[PDB]
């Protein structure tokens, strides 16, 4: 089992460390209540700009700094997620070995 | 029911000053569409128009004033108002 | 039953102003054929004429007005209207 | 209840001296936004303007005065006061 799962876990850890997948995946779930500039009372242009800025739409119109911050946050969050996963994985492995050393009839 | 009307426009040559007033019955200023300035008294200015533009608003008159100094022909465009979209008035510099 | 008739053609010197009035008995504007502007009061312009031409329609007169500002001889062409192809008028700038 | 208003600016030729007076009802100077000088009565200055600007405050008048010497057109900017942001005044040197 360990050799079977070592490849996808490495895949997931590398992807979460890189953070680009997390950036292009969790951008539309960002928070806008903190930013007064992202009010967008129309309730429509907010989501299109939220989905469109992370990809290639730089648009240096006094917005980039704001978007930069959000990216950083996601990156930070991304790292944490990856780290957490690794820790949990390790713990699981240990407890699995414990089962292999508790439920095994063999000496 | 809130109506936005742009006032104070016209034609001013290079080196002059212009004042833009919008009546509203967190404001934004735009030109064409290019973002210009926004207010909360906290104020923001675009880099392309930084060092030149000034925006202020007073709650008593429910009007927003934009101060403009040493205008140049490079900013020949119609200015719109945002918060609902204002009518927008054309301003030309020659 | 709807015929687009355009008025305002002739000869205008460089840097002048002209009004091309198209009467209709979501409109588009083309020049020759190249797209110029599109209206519904949202207006769109090509980057060639961005900030130069202004298109406005009114349902009271069923007419569409395009404002030609900062005219030059380089833009000498014939302007057509589209909803059906407008006949158009040739505008020459010297 | 504390308000900051700037005074003493204007147009001054190169090589002259000008006085900035700000009314307040530990102050720093900003030009635009670049930091200029700070006060306690110890004062701190930036290298780009060091040796030309001197800032002093008096508690009796509850005002801050900055002495600018050998002004040049290269530093043409509007100067703001920070303790809250002052309105500021525009200075131009020919």
């Amino acid at each position: 089992t360990g050799r079977a799962v070592i490849a996808p876990l490495t895949w997931l850890a590398v992807t979460l460390l890189t953070g680009t997948y997390y950036e292009c995946a969790a951008s539309e779930f960002a928070s806008v209540d903190h930013y007064p500039m992202f009010d967008n009372v129309s309730a429509s242009k907010r989501e299109e700009i939220l989905a469109g800025f992370p990809c290639c739409r730089s648009a240096p119109s006094d917005v980039i700094l704001v978007r930069d911050e959000i990216a950083l946050l996601h990156r930070y969050q991304s790292q944490m997620l990856g780290w957490i996963l690794i820790t949990l994985a390790t713990i699981a492995a240990l407890v699995s070995c414990c089962v292999a050393k508790c439920c095994s009839p063999l000496t | 029911q809130v109506q936005l009307v742009e006032s104070g426009g016209g034609l001013v040559q290079a080196g002059g000053s212009l004042r833009l007033s919008c009546a509203a019955s967190h404001m934004r200023w735009y030109r064409q569409r290019e973002w210009v300035a926004a207010i909360y008294a906290g104020t923001h200015y675009a880099d392309s128009v930084k060092g030149r533009f000034t925006i202020s608003r007073d709650n008593a008159k429910n009007t927003v004033y934009l101060q403009m100094n040493s205008l140049k022909p490079e900013d020949t465009a119609v200015y719109y108002c945002f918060v609902y979209i204002g009518q927008g008035t054309q301003v030309t510099v020659s």
